[PDB]
């Protein structure tokens, strides 16, 4: 993918709001594409709450490296998609905006796909109840006296 | 037939859209240590999340053609296989 | 498979948000010591919070497939194990 | 996160809101910032009402240190986005203005992901009542007289 | 907390209405605060219904000491935006305005959550009836003749 | 087909839109053909789930390579059509535009033709279960003491 920084999901963003482009004649300053990259912190981290949100690979840089813009994000590549688009609904208001519908629907359906995979797989089935039995038919289970089920 | 019904259909459980029970998810595994459910209710860019009857899977049920011809091919082999009224 | 219904499916309980029943958690686990249920009203954002009649999981059920073929399976076991009318 | 202070939390909303920002050329007056400090911190207090409304981990700051902007906040990383979307709505009025629809929605959607593990912690079943048989199949506890749960 | 006296209330809401703040150039009369105090000594009366309404802890003047500003309200750190939030959209109708959605909003909020604890706390379940009797279970009761409850 | 090429498709999407065709007297930058690349390349990572979403044949570019425009896409005759209108959708916002309802009404159901198949190919019903006795009327399996399915 050639989107493979922070600042350039930033740009996409803009670009889709068309705040700015590598097409236009005025690009913002550098502290509104800070301010964006900021905006993009805090919503991956809102949105990966301590591991147990959406999972998607974003590396949140430290404090002791100074250019947050420049490092990697780390996401896979269809996840850039959805984390821009809800980037630029999130920055809309910045530059007294509001993202098209078009982009609203875009960022829905991004965020949807993106938490689909992690609901997938935390659609486990509880272990059987400590209550009970294992049955006969379990010849294994019940000639090591295994009558009734752990749980837990 | 009605064996394969059995064997082979998906059961009774909820319909549910992943973000309604986001982060919920051990709420509903099955096990009985929480006193309820809890659903999300909002949505970033959606405000509110949308309001829905919830929906389960219809059980699996037995067709009226089964039953009846099963009960009738029974009752034809009974009333067919009797020899005489005895075997004089 | 029955048996399994029994054991490994949600008992019945309600569905709330969590916003509804913030600060009255105490008041649904189990206890006596209330008189009724109080439920929060406002939102901060919203103004009031949205009404919805309140959902309750489904009671478990054994599916009318699975009765009727029990129901089917020990009669034709019952009719077969019949040696001769007595074992002459 | 470079969010650390509660005037970066008042910055962020005021950027928000369009009031102010670090690439505008009139910024607010320091006391705006006192003002909506208090407002912030009032918030707070609302929230966290006394240890049993939302936790964030805030940090309340005394009336000893004489700048309440300057201190951390304390909250977690998931915790910052939210809190300033909320004050932005909070400090609209301030100015004649009204949040976009954007701002409320991600309020509410913060607010919500706030309370949600507390929540989560909070869903706790009640004991078995001090009138309930422990039952034959508890031979540990028929055998020691336990023939009724405690209860409370 | 930074408001700690009741026109410090007066003044957060008066500045949430848009009409008088430290950074505006015309402040309101003195006479237009003393004003508003009494609205908000009336409120606080209407709430406390002599200790049957609303609990919160806010101090009484009294008229022996002259300036009715100046005293400490007495509330929590949670009570004082709801306590100022209703006080705005109270005296909003004197300067011929309408407090916005948000601050009718925070208003509502804050008077629920207010009242909340007190309502936790009256909920009591009321004792037996006087006709109804112990059970032979209460060993302790039955042996002293106690074979009915109490009442009252 | 004449539509080989990733650009081809960028080419119609725009001319699509009516931004720019090779008969209007005024065409885009590169750069914006470069931005709808882009674009594209995210949508077509967005939908392909890592494989376990829409297939289409859509072959990824790679870094090494340093044209991204130029590159056939891969796809299928029956394809090209759905995937430009959704490009065409999906960059309306760059200069602010928004497609008109019929592109919109293709791209619906191009892409509901596009997973068509896959969704037919994926009907798959699920094996018998482990407990499920095969039946006295197989008689190979019951001779060769295959009493019950094996499952998984």
């Amino acid at each position: 993918m050639q989107i493979k920084t922070k600042g350039d999901l930033v740009r996409a963003a803009l670009r889709k709001l068309g705040v700015a482009s590598d097409a236009t004649l005025t690009d913002v300053e550098p502290q509104s594409m800070q301010d964006a990259v900021d905006d993009l912190e805090a919503m991956m981290a809102e949105w990966y709450q301590d591991g147990k949100g959406i999972i998607t690979g974003y590396v949140f840089s430290d404090d002791e490296n100074p250019p947050a813009e420049g490092d990697d994000h780390g996401l896979r590549s269809s996840a850039v998609s959805a984390v821009f688009h809800n980037l630029a609904c999130r920055i809309a208001p910045d530059y007294a905006l509001e993202a098209t519908a078009k982009i609203i629907a875009t960022a829905k359906y991004g965020k949807e796909l993106l938490y689909k995979q992690t609901a997938i797989s935390r659609a486990k089935r509880a272990p059987y109840p400590s209550r009970m039995p294992t049955g006969s038919g379990n010849s294994f289970a019940n000639l090591n006296e295994w009558h009734y089920f752990p749980g837990e | 037939f009605n064996a394969d019904i059995v064997a082979r259909t998906p059961k009774k459980k909820p319909f549910f859209w992943p973000e309604q029970i986001a982060g919920f998810e051990h709420m509903y595994d099955g096990n009985d240590d929480y006193p309820y459910y809890l659903l999300n209710r909002t949505d970033e860019n959606s405000g509110d999340l949308p309001t829905q009857p919830l929906a389960y899977y219809e059980n699996p049920e037995v067709p009226q053609a089964n039953a009846y011809m099963l009960e009738a091919a029974t009752s034809a082999v009974k009333e067919v296989a009797t020899l005489g009224v005895e075997t004089y």
